[PDB]
């Protein structure tokens, strides 16, 4: 449950990179 | 042990471990203790460095107390989330995000005289889809003039560049006239309020689309993480998570004497207490002293 | 010599600047302190002797500041 | 023991705050 | 046949099931505020959990719930700011009494929702005659504390407070809304001040009236102070602090009123020193210094140290169009004291930043031997939003507590600092402002 | 909440809406005789006009007790609501245990029977891994540091593309 502590800052202001939909619903329906 | 500049940031903070340190400090000042002299030195580079590394100490307990509106339908929890981020930024010392990114723009390109180096030095702080749509307009004005169009305001080339850039800005979807008439000010309070209400309507939609985009990124990451996790058999999952938990324990267990190491291990003891306290009576929640 | 600054020089600023630049000559030599203007410097001065240079400007100061910060934070 | 406190239980647990405190304590005197 | 804990147990078992809808949530919360159950936190937490979970909402249940959240004194910003979905989606269905209740109870929690406040203000100013003065006072309170600087609703409220007559509580509410809005309009505050004549039925009305007059810097009223002095045991210490701060900002000479105001606060600080905010302890030190009424031994020095802490915290978290103003005013002060070139100006600016005796840092503090002066910049946040644009009461508060430290505060406000052409004219104004306080500099 | 609220016995709810809890008041001149019934327990007391005003004097300030954090618990709640959407389509899996008999063994092709037993073992793998619910609290910490370092901005935590683009129009289109 515990996570790696990071100490870094984000200087740029970017769009948050919406990742792709995985195929798990299609694969389990198959 | 607060260091008299850390405690000055936690006075308006509202989270737990900062306010408890302030309460211990104020009970120290109740028992006849002197307050340290606030240091009037350390010229503006160290001042903004201490501000940058001290507002992070108010933001980082504050982000982990703000629940994401994941999987929610409606713009009301997205507005709750963006409003809690606004109150967190105001507690940590930041101003309005519009004012703060305008200050970052004025701090970035204060010594640039062409529009092209304004677009090349404010590159990170704007989106690529907007920087390209400004770079093509700048290239078209460069084709019209064949001279570097200067960023003055009295130069006419900047005026005929801005007359296209306003159309670029409204075609992106944001009303540049409402923003400019807000941030320039108006004559009477009625025609100032008439544009203040419309700028706050745009600004509300702006930060709401920002928080909604962040939540859609976290939702896509959670779906990808789960769909990569549900493809594994259970023994692989259990050995991977025991390996990750043990390695990240020992990464804090080797380093000893620091504050984050003992805080990490005190947090693991508090998590194990939470599991025990929910084990003792599970239909009533954890035991809180009341 | 050649001095390049951010602003037109002031008549106490100039006396302090020619007072500082006489340290860098390694003799009892004179110096025709020249003046130039560059707004890319955020203040300060760059004394160019055509074989020596000091950069007590604010631009290299904040560059060295950011570099020492970014070098220190990756080692802590 | 059991029934700790509320203000001790309002702490966000594995937030950083102390890597930030460690860097701000080992950077600010050394940059000064 | 009349028991509180058994019906608390049944209301606890009501909201602890799985599928409680909106109406049982609302009536559970309403029954909890009518039974005054601040001592039980977890049952209130169950009620707010199921208040966040319930997805249907009619107008009456959302209104009853937000009324219960408001008069119950319970804040949880997540479930209250998430209740605004039913507030924007059920906005045409609301009766104006229920509209007043939802806008007030969402304004009190600091809910930042501009679509809700714009659509409530458009409804009020488009049909104003369908609203009682209490209703426009509550909607003004809600839009004032919701981060909207809505001045059209302030004018439409000032019209109805000009024509009609209000109660004591209604006027105190609208005064508190105009005091956070920063209005100081005599044609509205003077129209609401004639309601505090037949007596204030509760002390909190007089406390918010005194605070609104202090933070708008009008006057004392000679009847709000006495209605507040006959009832200064009812208030929580963070309420009596703000009452005494608004009274000392308004020039009050009643020694017995300040004695009754401090008689709840100072034993509360002596029981728990930390229970009040540091901004509130600063308000208490301001009220103790301007009025001159006494506190116990471990309270007056303690809140002096806390005022030093709060002035420092107001220095660190500046608006950075205020730090530019402090740089500008310190440059003009170093020019006016004699410096015609940049290095003298810069060294004198860096040497005007002497520190105060309580521990704080003063920006522009000059000491010519035995005479001290102070120059303080008043940027835009401490200026009134109307056309005179006089400084607010916190300016005079900081001035009157610095003046009792051995200083002479010369106010330099940015409405009268920005309209000048150059640093010589700004030096002239800062020099005329220092000479107007103490001409020995 | 604020420090001065103004609610109580004035445009107040005077009657219940649910049949599960029955409240009723007596709206008199100043005071109020309430009567509230929630099942077999009854309460009928009296609140004064200055008794609801002092209710908002001490603040409740409801704050959450979480296992790790409210952020981590919200992410984990979303991961569980995704595991439920997978589990609802593992619930519609056709019952293969009805075809385990030897009157389907010896009737079917050998390769199709091997395929069928592989499909049943695949269902057991999918079902045993979609109900490993205690792994969600470790998956939710793989979303926490990237998000929390996104909010550790040098500009503002609530910053994004749209606000910075609007202020870039305001910066650019004003002079210099």
């Amino acid at each position: 449950y515990l996570a790696p502590l990071r100490s870094d800052f984000t200087e740029e202001i970017t769009a948050p990179k919406v990742a792709s939909a995985s195929n798990l619903v299609n694969e389990w329906n198959n | 042990a607060v260091s008299k500049k850390e405690v000055l940031y936690f006075l308006s903070s509202k989270d737990a471990e900062s306010s408890t340190a302030v309460k211990s400090y104020l009970k120290s000042l109740y028992a006849g203790a002197q307050v340290e002299a606030t240091e009037t030195d350390a010229s503006e580079l160290i001042a903004q460095l201490e501000k940058k590394y001290l507002s992070a100490q108010v933001v980082e307990p504050g982000v982990h107390n703000i629940a994401l509106p994941l999987g929610e339908s409606g713009s009301a929890p997205v507005k709750r989330y963006a409003a809690e981020l606004f109150n967190l930024g105001a507690q940590a010392g930041f101003e309005c995000p519009f004012i703060e990114v305008s200050k970052k723009f004025g701090q970035e390109t204060a010594t640039s005289e062409t529009v092209k180096d304004v677009l090349n030095k404010t590159k990170s702080y704007v989106s690529a889809d907007y920087n390209a749509a400004l770079n093509e307009v700048l290239s078209s004005v460069e084709a019209e003039i064949n001279g570097p169009v200067l960023f003055d305001g009295k130069t006419e080339g900047f005026k005929k560049f801005a007359a296209k850039a306003k159309a670029v800005a409204v075609s992106r979807g944001l009303p540049a006239d409402t923003i400019l008439a807000y941030c320039a000010g108006s004559a009477n309070e009625d025609a100032a309020d008439k544009v203040s209400k419309e700028f706050f309507t745009w600004f509300e939609s702006a930060y709401t689309a920002d928080a909604a985009a962040e939540v859609k990124a976290i939702e896509a990451e959670a779906a990808s993480i789960l769909d990569r996790h549900l493809a594994k058999p259970v023994a692989q999952i259990r050995k991977e998570q025991a390996s990750a938990y043990a390695s990240l324990l020992k990464r804090a267990e080797t380093a000893k004497g620091a504050k984050w190491a003992e805080k990490y291990l005190e947090d693991v003891k508090a998590v194990q207490w939470f599991d025990a306290s929910v084990a003792e009576a599970p239909a009533s929640g954890p035991k809180v002293a009341a | 010599c050649t001095v390049i600054t951010a602003e037109p020089l002031d008549k106490l600023e100039r006396v302090e600047l020619t007072k500082k630049a006489e340290k860098f000559v390694d003799a009892g030599f004179k110096l025709v302190m020249q003046e130039k203007i560059d707004k890319k410097l955020l203040g300060g001065f760059v004394i160019e002797f055509s074989d020596r240079r000091v950069d007590m400007s604010t631009a290299k100061k904040v560059e060295e500041f950011n570099n020492f910060v970014n070098k220190l934070v990756l080692s802590i | 023991a059991d029934a700790k406190a509320l203000d001790e239980l309002r702490k966000p647990k594995f937030s950083s705050k102390y890597l930030i405190q460690h860097v701000s304590q080992k950077l600010i005197p050394a940059v000064k | 046949e009349n028991d509180v804990p058994a019906i608390l147990k049944e209301i606890d078992s009501l909201v602890s099931r799985e599928a409680v809808s909106a109406k049982e949530v609302s009536d559970a919360a309403v029954a909890l505020t009518y039974l005054q159950v601040k001592a039980n936190r977890r049952l209130w937490g169950k009620v707010l959990e199921k208040a966040g979970a319930a997805q249907d909402y009619d107008a009456a249940s959302l209104t009853n719930l937000l009324w219960a959240i408001n008069t119950g004194g319970v804040e949880h910003f997540k479930t209250v700011a998430e209740l605004a979905g039913p507030a924007v989606s059920l906005l045409p269905s609301l009766s104006p009494v229920q509209l007043s209740i939802v806008v007030e109870a969402l304004g009190g929690a600091g809910v930042k929702n501009y679509e809700l406040y714009n659509k409530a203000s458009a409804v009020v100013v488009s049909k104003i005659g369908e609203f009682k003065p209490a209703e426009i006072a509550r909607v003004l309170y809600g839009v004032a504390f919701g981060g909207v600087n809505d001045v059209a609703l302030a004018k439409a409220a000032g019209k109805v407070f000009a024509s009609t007559e209000v109660d004591s509580r209604t006027a105190a509410q609208a005064l508190y809304a105009l005091a956070k809005l920063g209005r100081a309009d005599k044609a509205t505050v003077d129209a609401l001040l004639k309601s505090f004549k037949k007596g204030t039925e509760s002390a909190s009305d007089a406390a918010a009236a005194s605070f609104a007059l202090g933070s708008l810097s009008f006057k004392a009223e000679k009847a709000i102070v006495d209605a507040l002095k006959a009832s200064a045991g009812d208030l929580a210490p963070a309420q009596a602090v703000e009452a005494a701060y608004g009274l000392a900002l308004s020039g009050a000479t009643d020694a017995e009123a300040f004695k009754a105001l401090f008689g709840v606060v100072a034993p509360a600080i002596e029981k728990a020193p930390d229970a009040l905010e540091v901004s509130s302890l600063a308000q208490l030190h301001v009220a103790s210094t301007i009025s001159g009424a006494k506190l116990p031994a471990a309270v007056g020095s303690f809140v002096a140290k806390a005022f030093g802490l709060a002035a420092d915290a107001a220095r660190l978290k500046r608006s950075s169009a205020e730090s530019a103003l402090v740089a500008d005013v310190a440059a003009a002060t170093a020019v006016a004291f004699g410096a015609q070139y940049r290095p003298e100006v810069a060294s004198a600016v860096a040497s005007y930043v002497k520190t105060a005796p309580d521990g704080s840092v003063l920006d522009i503090a000059i000491t010519k031997g035995d005479a001290k002066v102070l120059v303080q910049a008043v940027p835009s946040s401490l200026l009134t939003s109307t056309t005179p644009a006089k400084p607010l009461g916190h300016v005079a508060a900081y001035s009157k507590v610095r003046e009792a430290q051995g200083y002479a505060v010369a106010v330099v406000p940015a409405n009268e600092f920005e309209a000048l052409p150059d640093q010589k004219a700004k030096a002239q104004y800062v020099l005329a402002a220092i000479k107007k306080v103490a001409p020995s500099f | 909440l604020t420090t001065f609220t103004f609610s109580g016995l004035q445009d107040a709810p005077v009657a219940a809406l649910s049949g599960s809890i029955k409240l009723n008041v007596a709206a008199k001149a100043g005071k109020a005789e309430v009567t509230v019934a929630a099942g077999a327990a009854k309460a009928a007391t009296q609140v004064s006009a200055a008794a609801l005003r002092k209710l908002s004097g001490s603040k409740i300030s409801l704050a959450e007790v979480a296992r790790i954090s409210v952020l981590h618990s919200s992410i984990q709640n979303y991961l569980l609501s995704l595991s439920n959407e997978r589990y609802q389509l593992l619930s519609q899996w056709p019952d293969f245990t009805t075809m385990y008999g030897k009157d389907f063994y010896y009737r079917a092709h050998p390769e199709d029977l091997k395929k069928f037993y592989d499909a049943a073992d695949e269902y057991y793998k999918l079902y045993e891994t979609v109900t490993e619910f205690d792994s969600l609290s470790a998956l939710a910490s793989q979303v926490v540091p990237n998000y929390a370092a996104r909010r550790r901005s040098t500009v503002h935590p609530a910053i994004g593309s749209t606000v910075a683009d609007g202020a870039f129009t305001n910066f650019l289109l004003s002079k210099q």
